[PDB]
C-alpha cells in the first residue's frame, strides 16, 4: 500500500 | 470505553494494520485506544527511512499534546509517534514533529528537555525499559505529558 491519511 | 473518532476511521485502521503488522490484533487495540484517551492525536501511515536506508511503511501517530487545564501554565509540544511492524515486541519510537515548532520554546526546566535529543527524537525512559508484556501506547503517551508538566511548586 501507499502512505494515506483518513483526515487528509 | 466509549470511542471518539468516527466510523471512517476505524475502518481505516482496520485497513491499514492488517497488511503491516505482525500482531494486528493489539496494535489496533492499542491504537484505537490511544486515539480514543488523547483526542489531539490523529492516526496517518507514512514511510519511515531506517538507519540503513531502507524504508518501510508504518502506522504513524501525530498531534500536539498539552498540559491540562489544571492551574499550572500550559506546555505543549506537537509529535509523531511511530509503531514498528514488531509492536509490542519493540517499543514505538517519537519525535518531535518540526513545523511551526521552535524546539526552543520549550523551558530547559522541563523535564522533557532532557530527554529530546539534537534530532528531534524523544528518548523517553519508558521506552528504554519497554516492557512488551506489560505496556502500551497509552502509558507511552501518558510519561510524555508527565515530564511536559510544569515541576511543582516549592517554598525555596
Amino acid at each position: 500500500q501507499v502512505p494515506s491519511d483518513p483526515y487528509n | 470505553g466509549k470511542i471518539s473518532v468516527p466510523e471512517a476511521v476505524v475502518n481505516w485502521l482496520f485497513k491499514v494494520i492488517q497488511p503491516i503488522y505482525n500482531d494486528g490484533r493489539t496494535t489496533f487495540h492499542d491504537s484505537l485506544a490511544l486515539l480514543d484517551n488523547f483526542h489531539s492525536l490523529r492516526p496517518r501511515t507514512r514511510v519511515f527511512t531506517h538507519s540503513d536506508g531502507t524504508p518501510q511503511l508504518l502506522l504513524s501517530i501525530y498531534g500536539t499534546i498539552s498540559t491540562g487545564e489544571d492551574g499550572s501554565s500550559p506546555h505543549s509540544i506537537p509529535v509523531i509517534m511511530w509503531v514498528p511492524s514488531m509492536y509490542p515486541v519493540k517499543p514505538p519510537f517519537i519525535s518531535i514533529n518540526l513545523e511551526n515548532f521552535d524546539m526552543n520554546t520549550i523551558s530547559s526546566s522541563l523535564p522533557i528537555q532532557e530527554y529530546i535529543d539534537s534530532n528531534g527524537w524523544i528518548a523517553l525512559p519508558i521506552l528504554h525499559a519497554w516492557d512488551p508484556a506489560a505496556m502500551n501506547l497509552i502509558m507511552v503517551v501518558q510519561e510524555l505529558m508527565s515530564l511536559l508538566h510544569e515541576p511543582p511548586q516549592d517554598q525555596a
